[PDB]
């Protein structure tokens, strides 16, 4: 349960492209600060070089609706390989079942145009059913949208620990 | 601006060319004039329906905005 | 020879050799090794085995025997690993969520499976890793009810839930319908026969081992262990998630009660989660026999309250006796409220009356419980620690108007309109 | 062509026989005395038995006067307990009628296999009657669909009506005409597929059947009706296409492709099968084409199941989640059929297999389960149901995989 | 065609 | 022991119906079953109230399930020797 | 998504602060952070009042 | 019945029980009986047998234990050799099943007439596939693969092998003439030494009449490589020690069949032995007719061995001495089969092998490594499962009647982790495919 030592264990398989090894310690590190993600993970663990790791990780595994969402865990939200990583089509995650982990809009705004475009029409409605919710709204009061954005943190790392551990 | 240009209705099936049409609404179903438009739960009651048509013996899906129309 | 057996005969067991009796009946006598070890006297202190400090090292690879098809496995794993210690240093969060996991299926299946009498160790399992960190706490309670309000298990907690050759037969040289609509008839809908005292005693064992899990462990010969407000904290935030996850309305201020027709639709999917499944009600109770931690759970008191209110409104009923979910549900939460301490006694008492009044005077009760709780509010900073015991206190006198001036006013004139049978209740609301 | 076929000599021993038997006064089992034998409440098997095997030996001609007595007492037959000789020698005494007098015998035999639900239960059905709609030969009594010789003598029927009807459309039409065309064409179609899709649903087992499958009535139909849509088949085979197209029951592929010598057409349309945006006529023809390729494993059944591959392997990143599991629980058994077939594309169908399953258990994890497989990931063999959706996906694909590893090392 | 198999022996004008 | 004291005051033996009687037995069955220490049980089984209520085998398998729940056992440590 | 009105709102109408805000100045336009529906209004109501013929001048 | 098959094309199945079929098969042997006072009506009465076992393995599996228990309560009478002739027949037409062989069988010689298999095809497959020795390093790894699955092959099945010795007499008959330098060039002393090792495993089976008529034409064919490479002798020395093997084996086995070989080709053997001075073994077979003390330091070294230094010495050792004598690591199976569970890379990797060497030599022991093998599979350490899944292939192959259990955790921990074992299970797929139906 020492969170330094897991990190670096992360960083020793990340080095040698153990990836799906590294995703498992890093988040055995975040379990440790956070009491099993039931609280905000520090930002002193995951740090935006640590969820840089672990955004490779999940690329190099090919779960690219996982890399989506883990780009708006980063202090600025990283459109660039959040978009790049959804244009991919050969995912080995649950895709449009991730879609309630994205709080943030403009991601869902990239989906629901990349669903549009390639003519997935259900995803699209499933995309556009995640936009038009009243928690979403980027215009409601901070306060609330912090709270949309640590309730789907917490329930997107628990999900991340079910599948890594 | 008229827009007589359309857009497709495909998948382009990968091999990890080929695709797989996409549902086209208002695409006018030609049931009474191929029997390939037929469902298969709905077979043996168009089947009738369209043998007495043919005898000497769709409809009422008109736009809601030319609906009322009484002038 | 410890750890070299224990690791051939489980790497034995992972594999097809070593057939599921033989098993069980490793496990049966490995739990006895581990339990004769405990059981401290001078036969375990000669022989120095060490059978704990050995079968610890291979909690990992008995986790899965835990989930075994084969019943007798499924037993002996639990029952072994029930007494076998934890490692000497501590858990790995990996090794503690998937102990946590599997033992809260266990836990669920044995339910079904033997009924209460079949629970004792995956109980004891739980309680024991529950005792290991407020990680391994706040896991075990989160992974146990969430479970427990799983479409699977909630039945055991009372929860709620050829063609053209036959058409050919029947056809007359027309179609005369000019369709079907929709696939033709719907459903008989669905059946549903179940015990109630057998829901009853699964809530029971249920309940208990959350009790278990929130209590400190175990002077006066009376009394009761104090609830830990952090365990019933993270069960009253895991209810919420699982009942509504929020963030529409979600701070503990309480808003005006014209916002509740703005929130309207979310109101109703609390109130039907906690009519379709009982046990939200005892996990509510649970949450309130700790004191701060029902403001925690302060979203859905209000979301039921508000679906509350919507039905006496629109209830043209003229006594509550026609509702009777309704009345129950109303009389149950504003019991629950003065249990959690978020209403005083006198204004936590009129749940006895509910069922003598008409729909307009109980909606304008549970009216003053929303303006109560507007005016003074229940937040978790209010309920000062008074360590003469080791438990929070709400004392409303000092927040001014503890009493409930204007809401003691209604409900004595709600009392007063219908004194001719609320005579004998007319004690119950005394104000000194 | 079969009704005249039967007329072709095999060696003229019925020639003999007739020469040598009919002599002995025997010509009197008159009809009449057939009908008494026939109408008596014992029933006395043995005496109708006697009559009708005296009745094989007449000409065509002189059985004309027999032919009202053995149609309209026909129904009779269909009773439990009447021994397969009098249903046999009544077959071949319709079929020694069906050479002469086809459309009267026609006419009088639909009459006579109606349900009797009223008293007289509409005996009246007529040659136009038929023409119209030549689906009342399959509206006949529920008896006959494990009665093989009176399934044969409505199959005989059906087929004649069925061209008959196409005939008596066209003069019709001409006669009202003095487009059309189309509509013509599309109802002769359609006709055409419904027959072939209630005699498919005939060949059904029905839940009293679910009560050794070879050796039935049900087989023996089952047989029968495979050699007549092999007939429609190898006469249109846009029937074969129309009745894949709009499907049928899945049960039904095995012996309709066992039995079907004409079905490796279905090879040439599988491609626009699966093109087409319905997901139940994509599962239809995975299904399809799995069977196909375990009878018919030819270069161009690879090609289609390689194409079958990449266009599931494909549509698993287009489906969502409740669409992903109804395309797959079907069409993941016929993955066991493309690997029997095709030993070249277990890189393929593994490849597939493993990203259907790494889907299948990140959308297990998302939510709170009941069985929770992912802890489930070092359980044995399950060799041989209220689960979630999802449990029940990732239990399809593990299963899968033992059928394939289990055909491949067996 | 739907006459003959696909194995059968073809037939060479 | 009060519990069983309002139990036994409370059930009206033999005058109430099969359901109170059902009900109750099951209740004492249930907190048999939520306890730890044996005494406890065994103080509650043998009081007059239970072995009333049930039958003779369910009260037995009761019991030996819950002496079973937490078994004794002793083994042999002197090293084997067949001199 | 959520009510959140008060009487911020009954005072006029505020700029943006966003990427379409300096391009709108600069053509001689302008335009309108509106957060509820009867600011939405008045919004509407002043742009009607703006529709004019005429040109614009970078006065100096 | 023609009507239960009327419409089928005839152009490439009935459910009974236990004691029906039980009854079939005595009446079948009562049919044997009567007919005695030939094998061609029993042979014709067992498609009905197949028609209704439906290829069922209970329903086999409980025909070959209840002729068993006839071949035992009979005796040697008359029907007990008529269950001994359709047992036999039954494990040709379904050698699915994997019971090791009784004696009795052994003892019965009828296998080697006239009859028909299910898996002869294959096998012959697989002969004329290792045959085909190309210069393409793929194709020599996948003739490797080919050797050591016909060896676990002979191992396990031996019976449908010894049908299949005039096919490996005719294949060396080819290549005997050939020159010494295109010999090694084009790689083909290694077939020889291939199917030397089978016929070493497939002894004493190997050695009834028509086993020993295809072994002195096989011998036939050695001795003439033999005497054509007199003047090249010297570099094949653990060939020829193998070759010497093999005649101790035949000389302890069947003596008389040796001495006949020996006796009527006298002068080649002769002429060899006064030709090359240098062959001792020769002319001392013509007139005439290690352990645990060396490893134990080393196991010793590997049991008392904690850095990982000590661990890579004596495990660089062990390689050594087995690449010198691949007979010594069946001493050190147990304790690798713990040293390729270690955290260690570079030491787990030289385990794998060396355990993979170990059960390639000895087919028979690569069951016991199985336990260990799926542990690591399921081991929570990823390096472990990664280096197990690169190991794979080989070592279900060595496996096979457990490479089913072996691939399904395979594919298991590839699905529920996230690592990709379709390359890996995908060739195993392939390479027991190829074994077990085309």
């Amino acid at each position: 349960n020492n969170h330094s030592w897991l990190i670096i264990q992360a960083d020793i398989y990340f080095a040698t492209n153990q990836y799906s090894a590294a995703l498992h310690y890093y988040l055995q590190a975040g379990a440790v600060c956070s009491d099993f993600f039931n609280k905000a993970v520090p930002p002193d663990v995951y740090t935006d070089q640590v969820i840089k790791r672990m955004i490779k990780c999940c690329s190099l595994l090919n779960c690219h609706t996982q890399v989506a969402i883990l780009c708006q865990f980063l202090r600025e939200i990283d459109y660039k390989t959040a978009f790049k990583s959804l244009q991919e089509q050969n995912s080995h995650d649950a895709m449009d079942s991730y879609y309630d982990y994205i709080w943030d809009v403009t991601i869902l705004e990239y989906l629901t145009y990349l669903h549009h475009k390639r003519g997935e029409t259900d995803k699209r409605q499933i995309a556009i059913k995640a936009i038009g919710q009243t928690e979403l709204n980027a215009s409601n009061p901070e306060e609330v949208l912090q709270l949309a954005a640590q309730r789907r943190k917490k329930k997107f790392l628990q999900a991340m620990a079910k599948l890594y551990f | 601006v008229g827009k007589k240009v359309v857009q497709e209705t495909g998948i382009k099936v990968r091999s990890r060319g080929f695709q797989v049409a996409l549902l086209n609404k208002d695409l006018k179903p030609q049931t009474f004039r191929n029997a390939y438009d037929i469902p298969r739960r709905n077979l043996l009651d168009h089947l009738t329906r369209m043998r007495s048509n043919l005898l000497k013996s769709q409809v009422h899906s008109v736009p809601i905005a030319q609906m009322g129309n009484y002038q | 020879l410890l750890p070299l057996a224990f690791r051939s005969c489980l790497a034995r067991v992972h594999a097809g050799t070593l057939q599921p009796p033989f098993t069980a009946r490793f496990l049966r006598n490995l739990a006895l090794l581990v339990g004769w070890e405990q059981q401290g006297g001078e036969g375990p202190a000669a022989l120095g085995a060490h059978f704990g400090e050995s079968a610890s090292a291979h909690l990992s690879d008995l986790a899965p025997l835990l989930l075994h098809p084969e019943e007798e496995v499924a037993e002996a794993a639990a029952s072994l690993l029930a007494i076998c210690p934890f490692p000497s240093e501590a858990l790995s969060p990996s090794q503690l969520l998937g102990l946590v996991r599997a033992g809260v299926h266990r836990f669920f299946a044995s339910l079904r499976l033997h009924g209460p009498p079949g629970v004792a160790s995956a109980c004891q399992l739980l309680t024991r890793l529950s005792q290991t960190s407020p990680a391994g706490l706040k896991a075990v309670l989160q992974l146990l009810v969430e479970g427990a309000l799983h479409r699977g298990n909630t039945e055991l907690f009372g929860g709620q839930v050829a063609s053209l050759l036959d058409t050919n037969r029947r056809h007359i040289w027309s179609v005369f319908h000019a369709g079907v609509i929709g696939r033709g008839l719907k459903p008989p809908k669905f059946v549903q026969s179940r015990n109630q005292q057998e829901v009853i005693y699964n809530t029971q064992s249920l309940l208990s081992l959350l009790v278990h899990c929130c209590s400190a462990p175990g002077g006066e010969c009376w009394g009761a262990p104090i609830l830990s407000p952090e365990a019933a904290k993270a069960v009253a935030v895991t209810l919420v998630e699982s009942v509504c996850p929020d963030a529409a309305g979600a701070e503990l201020a309480w808003p005006p009660e014209e916002h509740a027709r703005a929130t309207v639709e979310r109101d109703l999917r609390i109130g039907r989660r906690f009519r379709e499944q009982p046990l939200l009600f005892e996990l509510l109770k649970l949450v309130a026999a700790a004191p701060p931690a029902l403001c925690y759970c302060s979203v859905l008191l209000r979301g039921l309250l508000a679906a509350l209110l919507g039905h006496w409104e629109a209830s043209r009923h003229p006594d509550t006796t026609h509702s009777p979910w309704h009345l129950e549900a109303s009389c149950t939460l504003v019991a629950v409220m003065a249990e959690g301490s978020l209403l005083p006694p006198a204004l936590g008492n009129m749940h006895e009356v509910f069922s003598q009044l008409a729909p307009f005077e109980v909606r304008l009760l549970l009216l003053s419980v929303w303006g109560f709780l507007r005016e003074h509010g229940p937040l978790p900073q209010k309920f000062i620690f008074q360590s003469e015991r080791g438990r929070f206190i709400r004392d409303f006198s000092r927040e001014g108007g503890g009493e409930g001036g204007p809401h003691l006013a209604v409900l004595h004139s709600v009392l007063h309109r219908n004194i001719d049978r609320l005579g004998l209740f007319s004690g119950r609301f005394q104000a000194p | 062509v079969d009704d005249w076929i039967c007329e072709e000599e095999i060696t003229g021993t019925d020639a003999l026989l007739r020469r040598m038997l009919l002599t002995n006064n025997a010509k009197n089992h008159s009809p009449k005395q057939l009908q008494e034998a026939f109408s008596a409440v014992p029933v006395n098997n043995t005496q109708v038995m006697q009559i009708i095997e005296h009745l094989t030996l007449l000409s065509a001609s002189e059985l004309i006067p027999y032919a009202e007595v053995l149609t309209s007492n026909m129904s009779q037959l269909l009773n439990s307990g009447v021994p397969r000789r009098i249903l046999q020698t009544v077959n071949k005494l319709w079929m020694v009628l069906n050479t002469v007098m086809p459309r009267r015998l026609w006419v009088m035999t639909v009459n006579a296999l109606q349900p009797s639900i009223k008293f007289v239960r509409q005996q009246k059905y007529t040659q136009n009657d038929l023409m119209i709609d030549p689906l009342i030969v399959l509206r006949c009594d529920q008896r006959v669909h494990r009665c093989p010789p009176l399934m044969d003598i409505t199959l005989h029927m059906l087929n004649g009506y069925l061209l008959a009807s196409k005939a008596y459309l066209s003069a019709h039409l001409k006669e009202t005409e003095q487009t059309r065309e189309e509509l013509k064409n599309a109802l002769l179609a359609a006709q055409d597929s419904a027959a072939v899709q209630i005699l498919l649903e005939i060949c059904l087992p029905t839940e009293e059947e679910k009560a050794d499958n070879l050796l039935c009535n049900l087989r023996e139909v089952q047989c029968l009706i495979c050699c007549l849509l092999h007939q429609m088949y190898i006469a249109d085979p846009n029937i074969a296409k129309l009745v894949h197209f709009q499907g049928y029951p899945c049960e039904l592929l095995p012996l309709t492709v066992a039995g079907i010598p004409s079905m490796h057409i279905c090879l040439d349309f599988i491609p626009e099968l699966i093109a087409q945006p319905e997901l139940e006529k994509q599962i239809f023809a995975i299904q399809l084409l799995s069977h196909l390729c375990i009878q018919y494993a030819l270069p161009k059944s690879l090609s289609v199941a390689r194409l079958a591959v990449n266009v599931m392997g494909t549509l698993l990143t287009v489906l969502t989640q409740a669409k992903r599991y109804a395309f797959f629980m079907p069409t993941l058994p016929s993955l066991v059929s493309f690997c029997r077939a095709f030993p070249p594309l277990y890189e393929d169908i593994m490849s597939l297999l493993i990203q259907i399953g790494q889907v299948c258990a990140s959308d297990v994890a998302t939510q709170t389960r009941d069985i929770d497989p992912i802890i489930t990931r070092l359980q044995q063999i399950k060799e041989k149901g209220s689960m979630d959706p999802d449990v029940q996906l990732c239990h399809c694909i593990e299963r899968t995989v033992i059928e394939i590893i289990n055909m491949s090392v067996s | 065609s739907p006459s003959y198999s696909p194995t059968s022996p073809s037939y060479s004008p | 022991d009060f519990l069983l004291e309002v139990c036994s005051r409370s059930v009206n033996l033999e005058k109430a119906s099969e359901s109170l009687k059902g009900n109750m037995a099951a209740f004492l069955k249930n907190v048999c079953l939520g306890l730890e220490d044996l005494q406890y049980v065994f103080m509650i089984s043998s009081h007059e109230l239970f072995i009333t209520l049930l039958k003779d085998e369910e009260r037995k398998l009761l019991v030996d399930q819950m002496r079973k729940r937490s078994p004794r056992v002793n083994l042999c440590i002197k090293p084997v020797t067949s001199f | 998504g959520t009510m959140s009105v008060e009487s911020e709102q009954l005072t006029g109408v505020p700029l943006d602060d966003s990427a379409i805000t300096p391009m709108c100045e600069v053509t001689g336009g302008r335009s309108y952070s509106v957060c509820s529906p009867r600011m939405l209004n008045q919004c509407l109501e002043s742009l009607v009042q703006k529709v004019q013929s005429g040109v614009v001048i970078n006065f100096e | 019945v023609p009507r239960i098959w009327q419409g089928r094309d005839q152009r490439t199945v009935l459910r009974v029980q236990g004691p029906e079929l039980i009854s079939l098969v005595e009446l079948i042997l009562a049919e044997a009986e009567t007919r005695s006072q030939a094998c061609s009506l029993i042979q014709a009465r067992l498609p009905l047998l197949l028609s209704c076992c439906c290829g069922d393995d209970e329903s086999v599996r409980k025909v070959t234990e209840h002729l068993s228990g006839c071949i035992q309560q009979w005796g040697d009478s008359v029907l007990g050799r008529r269950c001994r002739d359709l047992l036999l027949q039954l494990y040709l037409q379904r050698p699915e099943l994997r019971v090791p062989v009784p004696e009795v069988l052994l003892h019965s010689e009828g296998a080697a007439s006239s009859s028909v298999c299910k898996l002869d095809g294959l096998i012959h497959r697989f002969i004329t596939l290792l045959a085909d020795t190309s210069d393409s390093r793929a194709l020599e790894n996948r003739g490797a693969d080919a050797s050591m699955a016909c060896r676990k092959l002979a191992v396990a099945h031996p019976l449908l092998l010894l049908r299949h010795l005039p096919m490996i007499a005719a294949l060396l008959h080819g290549r005997t003439h050939l020159n010494f330098q295109e010999f090694r060039q084009q790689n083909h002393l290694s077939c020889f030494l291939h199917v030397l090792g089978l016929l070493e495993l497939l002894q004493p089976h190997v050695f009834r009449s028509e086993h020993q008529g295809a072994l002195w034409d096989c011998l036939l064919s050695f001795i003439r490589l033999l005497l054509n490479y007199r003047k090249s002798s010297r570099h094949l020395a653990a060939f020829i020690n193998k070759f010497v093997q093999f005649i101790h084996k035949y000389i302890t086995y069947n003596a008389p069949a040796a001495i006949s070989f020996l006796q009527k080709h006298a002068d080649p053997l002769h002429d060899l032995s006064f030709d090359n001075s240098d062959l001792v073994m020769l002319k001392s077979l013509l007139a005439g007719l290690l352990t645990a003390a060396e490893m134990a330091p080393y196991m010793k070294r590997l049991s008392r061995g904690q850095t990982v230094e000590d661990l890579l010495e004596v495990l660089s050792d062990i390689d050594e001495m087995s690449r010198r004598r691949p007979e010594i690591l069946s001493f050190f199976s147990t304790n690798l089969q713990r040293l390729m569970s270690s955290a260690e890379e570079c030491c787990r990797n030289l385990a794998f092998s060396l355990a993979l060497r170990s059960m390639q030599n000895s087919p028979s022991i690569a069951a016991a490594f199985l336990p260990t093998f799926m542990y690591c599979l399921g081991s929570q350490d990823f390096e472990v499962v990664q280096t197990a899944l690169r190991n794979l292939p080989e070592y279900a192959l060595l496996c096979q009647e457990h490479a089913a259990v072996l691939l399904h955790r395979a594919f298991l921990v590839g699905m529920y982790g996230q690592m990709d074992p379709s390359a890996q299970i995908s060739e195993a797929l392939r390479i027991l495919h190829m074994e077990a139906v085309m």
